[PDB]
RNA sequence: CGCCUCCUAAAAGGUAACGGAGGCGCCCAAAGGUCCCCUCAGGCGGGACGGAAAUCCGCCGGAGAGCGCAAGGGUAGAAGG
RNA sequence: GGCGACACACGUGCUACAAUGCCCACUACAAAGCGAUGCCACCCGGCAACGGGGAGCUAAUCGCAAAAAGGUGGGCCCAGUUCGGAUUGGGGUCUGCAACCCGACCCCAUGAAGCCGGAAUCGCUAGUAAUCGCGGAUCAGCCAUGCCGCGGUGAAUACG
RNA sequence: CGCGGGGUGGAGCAGCCUGGUAGCUCGUCGGGCUCAUAACCCGAAGGUCGUCGGUUCAAAUCCGGCCCCCGCAACCA
């Protein structure tokens, strides 16, 4: 690698909102981050967030079967 | 403004109760 | 929209009309003037005309337009834009 | 990029700036504090790194917001065109939807006037 | 050489679980990941600036490794383009600095895209190589709001010594490469 | 009306007509010397903005690119970068 | 069903573009009117529209009722914003046989144009203009920001 | 197939020479003033430059063919 061009990497402390830790190399010796992989909606398995509906929109419009039988 | 209806202001331009203008 | 202590309209008229096909296995040609009548699942799969003041539309009826009105989907008014 | 993808501008206090969030209005943004334990007036950029991830758990798991609200809010008037019921005709050719007349005023949703040549009077 | 948590992953999960999907009978037929190239096709630093240096500096922060620019093949009269202009930054990541940064691009870059749900999965080479584009660099955790001053994404090159697709999306999947479908 | 290239020109050279078509009256301080290195066009597949065409990756590709400007000759085992 | 259409054009108005403002809470001072399948005190359910109870009043007695600007306290700090409230998604409420075309209201979310308006043009000479709210007729409900009234605060200027 | 000039918003003219930028007057359309019209005042729209082809990164602009339209010339034998 050509010298004085290049930012040294170092080691590297990535913190996520999680809790979680990663120890990887970067430019930065400690960098904090909102949203890692460890617990992204996609990434954590289904996790079905906010939206557990499909939808149920609209058949489910029941209340009610009062038009008499 | 009084046309915003979710304000104590709006409410009393159309004459109207809420949460926004309760009694 | 309508107040759900009363029931979802359908003016009985038309909602004979429906369980009658289903009970003797539908389907006829089913023509009303209830605009107002809610589609109501008990009409899925079925084709409803339509009066939009003129004609009487056909519409077939699909369980993602349920909770709709019958007029909605006969328009009262032919555009095309202006010249 | 703080909560959720959004930068919620600082300097402003916390309850005004998660408003700048597609999806939080004032009154939601009266919610997520209280029910967190934040003082509605503290300065964003006063705010601890452990209230930033409370603030921000609760805002993000609560409702849905940015992209996916927009997704949603285009799933349905998508589906409104889809079944060709009146409000999906009027989503459509760009005209309003909730019985306002457009014989004059509509112009939010149809935009500049374009004007046209009129008929004429007699010399 | 030194420890990267994706590189030793490489070897001690991806590898063995490769040789019993596919039979490989060499050591040496089992896909390897070969080089990482990051292009920023800017073209808005035509003329109207030397952007490309704040732009390079911050493809510094994110890969440890200074760009090179990349000047105009033909000139382009549609395109205001003179043959010769810089029109982008291009950075080829090999061995350990592609570990790290194929690491954190899985680990926090990816995941801060907003509305992600995954890679494509159609966007593999044909061949066994793939490309993605991104169209912010602050999706990288070196780039902060504060540092940056214009929006710049960018195509990314991950080439294989995979012969197929097939073998390939085998490879990044078991790395971690999150697939839409 | 002088000069260059092709044809006419009859497989050496040369060869005419108010025969068929074009070009020149500059340019370059590197577009010159040498050493070291590099190899095009285009086709297809892949890639944010990005398009037929900017930049990036893979595969194919003997030269159909390029060589300041006409044409012809020559040329990547370089004259091209 | 249409009178509510919509490439367009004009009139009359409402709401504003903000700090002499906006917002929340506390707290004062009107007038003229209406009210027996009427007005609804107070009570509980509800974030609310409202709902259920439920007194009083054939009304100088009971009710609509809170008047608002204002006064006090505090928050916003010049941003397309805690200005503005159009547009749109969803969820309700209510009157009505029935709210698709085509109702009004409430709540979550969405939060457009608009930075004071070209040529041109209107009203007002005093408790007037300006600004603040309140009531009635029509009326099941209501597209009333219209009309007919009512008081609150309260100017500038007229050489000619 | 003697020699010239010209073709570009609806009309009449710039822009071509010197390749990158379409412009001027009237006309046309929306508003205003007027009882009304004209004049006048405030706004706006409309031209891929006769055509095909070439050069060029790029053509109304440069080069070659065709179409169209005016002008000149046609003497002595
Ligand atoms: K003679
Ligand atoms: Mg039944
Ligand atoms: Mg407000
Ligand atoms: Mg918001
Ligand atoms: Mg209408
Ligand atoms: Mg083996
Ligand atoms: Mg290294
Ligand atoms: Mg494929
Ligand atoms: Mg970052
Ligand atoms: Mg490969
Ligand atoms: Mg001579
Ligand atoms: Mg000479
Ligand atoms: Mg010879
Ligand atoms: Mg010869
Ligand atoms: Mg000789
Ligand atoms: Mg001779
Ligand atoms: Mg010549
Ligand atoms: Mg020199
Ligand atoms: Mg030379
Ligand atoms: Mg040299
Ligand atoms: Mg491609
Ligand atoms: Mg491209
Ligand atoms: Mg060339
Ligand atoms: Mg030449
Ligand atoms: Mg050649
Ligand atoms: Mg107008
Ligand atoms: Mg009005
Ligand atoms: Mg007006
Ligand atoms: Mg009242
Ligand atoms: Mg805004
Ligand atoms: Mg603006
Ligand atoms: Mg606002
Ligand atoms: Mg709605
Ligand atoms: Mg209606
Ligand atoms: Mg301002
Ligand atoms: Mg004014
Ligand atoms: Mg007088
Ligand atoms: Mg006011
Ligand atoms: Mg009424
Ligand atoms: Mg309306
Ligand atoms: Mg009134
Ligand atoms: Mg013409
Ligand atoms: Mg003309
Ligand atoms: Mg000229
Ligand atoms: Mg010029
Ligand atoms: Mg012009
Ligand atoms: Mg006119
Ligand atoms: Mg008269
Ligand atoms: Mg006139
Ligand atoms: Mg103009
Ligand atoms: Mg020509
Ligand atoms: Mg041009
Ligand atoms: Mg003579
Ligand atoms: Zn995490």
């Amino acid at each position: 690698m050509k010298e004085g061009i290049h930012p040294k990497l170092v080691p590297a402390r990535i913190i996520c909102g999680c809790g979680n830790v990663i120890e990887t190399y970067s430019t930065k010796p400690e960098i904090y981050v909102e949203v890692c992989s460890k617990c992204h909606p996609f990434y954590t398995g289904q996790q079905r967030f906010v939206d557990t509906e499909g939808r149920v929109e609209r058949f489910q419009r029941r209340y009610g079967d009062s038009y008499r039988k | 403004g009084k046309g915003d209806r979710r304000t104590r202001r709006g409410k009393i331009w159309r004459g109207t109760y809420g949460k926004y203008r309760p009694r | 929209p309508r107040s759900l202590k009363k029931g979802v309209f359908v003016d009985d008229h038309l909602l004979e009309k429906v369980l009658e096909l289903n009970a003797k296995g539908e389907k006829r040609l089913i023509k009303t003037w209830s605009r107002r009548s809610t589609i109501v699942p008990e009409m899925v799969g079925h084709t409803i005309a339509v009066y939009n003041g003129k004609q009487h539309v056909p519409v077939y009826i699909t369980e993602n337009m349920v909770g709709h009105k019958l007029g909605e989907f006969a328009p009262t008014r032919t555009y095309r834009g202006h010249g | 990029a703080r909560i959720a993808g959004v930068e919620i501008p600082r300097n402003k206090r916390v309850d005004v700036a998660l408003t700048y969030i597609y999806g939080i209005g004032k009154a939601r943004a009266k919610e997520a504090l209280e029910k967190t334990g934040i003082n509605p007036a503290t300065r964003v950029k006063d705010l601890t790194e452990a209230e930033v991830v409370r603030l921000r758990e609760y805002v993000e798991n609560t409702w849905k917001l940015e992209g996916e609200l927009r997704a949603e809010v285009a799933a349905n008037i998508k589906r409104l065109m889809d079944i060709g019921c009146y409000r999906g005709l009027r989503h459509r050719r760009g005209l309003p939807v909730r019985g306002q007349r457009t014989r004059t005023n509509a112009r939010t949703r149809k935009g500049p006037r374009k004007t046209v040549a009129g008929k004429k009077k007699a010399p | 050489p030194l420890d990267v948590a994706l590189k030793r992953k490489y070897y001690e999960e991806v590898r063995p679980e490769l040789i019993r999907r596919f039979g490989y009978q060499n050591v040496w037929e089992v896909p390897r990941l070969e080089k990482v190239v990051i292009n920023q096709g800017l073209g808005e630093a035509k003329e109207d600036a030397r952007i490309l240096e704040k732009a390079a500096q911050e493809l510094a922060l994110i890969t440890g490794q200074k760009p090179a620019v990349t000047r105009a093949k033909k000139s382009i009269s549609n395109f205001k383009l003179r043959k010769g202009m810089p029109i982008g930054l291009r950075v080829t990541l090999r061995r350990d600095r592609m570990w790290i940064f194929l690491e954190k691009l899985l680990n926090v870059a990816l995941p801060r895209i907003r509305d992600f749900r995954g890679l494509n999965p159609n966007s593999f080479d044909g061949r066994g190589n793939y490309n993605l584009g991104l169209r912010e660099q602050l999706i990288f955790p070196e780039i902060t709001y504060d540092m940056v001053d214009a929006l710049r994404g960018m195509d990314i090159a991950v080439v294989t010594t995979a012969e197929t697709d097939e073998e390939a999306r085998a490879l990044l999947e078991l790395l971690g490469f999150p697939f839409r479908k």
